[PDB]
């Protein structure tokens, strides 16, 4: 950047946009940076406005093309936009490529109840070695189950041990065939990634930021499954608040799964394709909400740039910018490290 | 979908202010929640999840234990002819 | 069409699903987005266990 | 003579029902271990089209640094050779 | 099939289509996307017409 001027010193989604918007128009644009950085933010003491939006309404800039949430209060002031890009609250998880071992997965190629139905076969064959032949007939029964199925001449006892033999086949092709299938594709295999199934369980955490529309969304729906989201993060000791959102993804990357980060959709599958490459929106969004693009009341661009985004949308421009600054331009190395 | 307005209609911008407070209130997703869930004929098909299950399913064992019982039966028909004759 | 009951007067508000495009937009003034929607996939899910 | 097959006392009796299920797990953990190397040997390319050498990301692929084979991939309208010059054209170290 | 749109036109086994005339069809027409314009040179070909 040391090396450029003009507009050339920034990139990203929104620079390539406000080319297109007055590409459309016929304009010549300037990319200036806003001053106290914060945008979208009015007093409620001294009622002025601050950021970006403070700077249309006071003549400060003529307009604005940034990720600006739409809200009612924003909209009292200023003309927004239709969204050219939608969102909503999703949830972000460490990907886990389990990789578990441990006993547990030992007993995992038969299934829990495999393993202790077989035992109830096992009792039950050196139970009959003793009807058709007690402390040296279980111990002559289990010498007679080790080596297949002792001293048995009746034909009572010659089908049982013959039987049993079948029966023990299929067990053991059955534990070789199914072990195979887990070292050769992994899924492997959890979590759920619905927000329903997040709420009803607290082995891991979850939390939003501190101060911000997340926090307030939870707060007053009235929806069944949402309600016991908000007591629960009301409740929750520790604080599962983070302050900044830099603070909140630094908390799940260090958390060995057991914490999880509400967040818009935006920021969660941006995250995804970065590295160490580990986060992975699961679910579907929480609400419905989109960016937009902000003129003054009464400005002879307000018009004219609504009806340009919607040219831009319909001819798949947006969708490939989109595609470009997300997909395409990013550094994921999970989708060349989860196929090797 | 959006609500669709005369152009220079009065009730143009009050109706549009009006959908960003139902929005914010909820009440529009609450509203979606009512006529395509709660009054939906099939909520319970939207709860039960489908994963891919590690473990080998009990099921196909069981065709194996009902093979085996019906040999240890069959045996103790034959222990008490042998114990006759 | 509805937006045509609009253009000519025969009502003075339109309710419904009715898809945010640009050549409507021209002849009407449309609300913010009530409902967020796009194209997607409908599969009979299997249903294959027996 | 015990260690061959499965495992007059008691105690000797569970020696053999027991070695047995141990050496049965080991015989079967290498009998499945040892499908999933060679099904994973039924995993090569060899030897792929050229459209396939861009799907995969592990072998790197680049071409001379101006002439006529890099133009192509340039102005090439077709889907296979664009994934093909996105890739190329950021791909870290200079391919 | 695994949930994408990709996995839907990867394979042709289980085929796809949309309605013959609407803002669905359109959309793969003139879509300049890799992925998508796949799944429109298919269909546009797909025999019998789904
Ligand atoms: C007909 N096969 C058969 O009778 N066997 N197959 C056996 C067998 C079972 C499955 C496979 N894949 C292989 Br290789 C061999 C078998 C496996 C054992 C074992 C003993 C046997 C003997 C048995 C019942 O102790 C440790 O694991
Ligand atoms: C390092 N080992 C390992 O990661 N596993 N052990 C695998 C494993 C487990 C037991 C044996 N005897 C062998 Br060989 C390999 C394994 C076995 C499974 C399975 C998944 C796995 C994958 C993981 C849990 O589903 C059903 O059976």
């Amino acid at each position: 950047h040391e090396m450029l001027e003009g507009n050339e010193r920034y990139e990203g989604y929104c620079v390539d946009l406000a080319a297109e918007i007055a590409k459309h128009c016929g304009f010549k644009y300037k990319l200036t940076i806003v001053g106290d950085g914060k945008y979208g933010a009015r007093d409620a003491d001294t009622k002025i406005w601050n950021g970006m939006v403070g700077e249309l309404v006071y003549g400060k800039a003529d307009i604005a093309i940034a990720p600006l949430t739409i809200t009612l209060v924003r909209e009292e002031v200023i003309d927004f936009s239709k969204p050219f890009m939608s969102l909503g609250i999703s949830i972000m998880i460490k990907k886990p490529q389990k990789s578990k071992p441990g006993v547990f997965s030992f007993l995992d190629p038969l299934a829990y109840e495999i393993w202790m139905c077989i035992v109830f076969a096992y009792i039950g064959v050196s139970v009959v070695l003793f009807l058709v032949s007690i402390f040296n007939s279980l111990w002559f029964s289990l010498g007679a189950f080790m080596q297949q199925g002792i001293s048995p001449r009746s034909l009572s006892g010659r089908i049982v041990g013959g039987v049993w033999w079948f029966f023990t086949l299929i067990i053991i092709s059955s534990y070789t065939a199914n072990l195979a299938a887990f070292l050769t594709v992994e899924r492997m295999v959890s979590p759920i990634e619905s927000a329903e199934d997040l709420s009803k369980q607290t082995e891991i955490a979850y939390g939003t930021l501190d101060s911000g529309s997340t926090k307030e969304f939870f707060r007053r729906s009235k929806i069944a499954v949402f309600d016991k989201m908000w007591t629960y993060m009301r409740s929750a000791e520790p604080s599962v608040f983070v302050r900044t959102t830099a603070e909140g993804v630094a908390r799940v990357r260090k958390s060995k799964g057991k914490y999880a980060y509400l967040l818009e959709s935006t920021m969660n599958e941006y995250i995804e394709q970065r590295k160490p490459c580990d986060t992975m929106k699961v679910g579907g969004n929480l609400d419905s909400k989109g960016y937009g693009i902000a003129t003054p009341k009464g400005s002879s661009l307000g018009t004219p740039v609504n009806l340009a985004v919607l040219k831009l949308s319909e001819q798949g421009v947006l969708d490939k910018l989109k595609n470009k600054w997300w997909y395409d331009k990013g550094e994921c190395g999970a989708k060349d490290s989860g196929s090797k | 979908y959006g609500i669709a307005t005369p152009k220079g209609s009065s009730l143009g911008t009050p109706v549009n202010l009006a959908v960003l407070k139902l929005s914010e209130q909820g009440v529009l997703d609450k509203l979606k929640n009512k006529w395509w869930y709660d009054k939906g004929e099939c909520g319970a098909k939207d709860s039960g999840s489908k994963e891919k299950t590690s473990a080998l399913s009990l099921s196909n064992v069981a065709g194996v234990f009902y093979i085996l019982v019906g040999g240890l039966g069959l045996a103790m028909l034959v222990a008490l002819i042998e114990f006759c004759y």
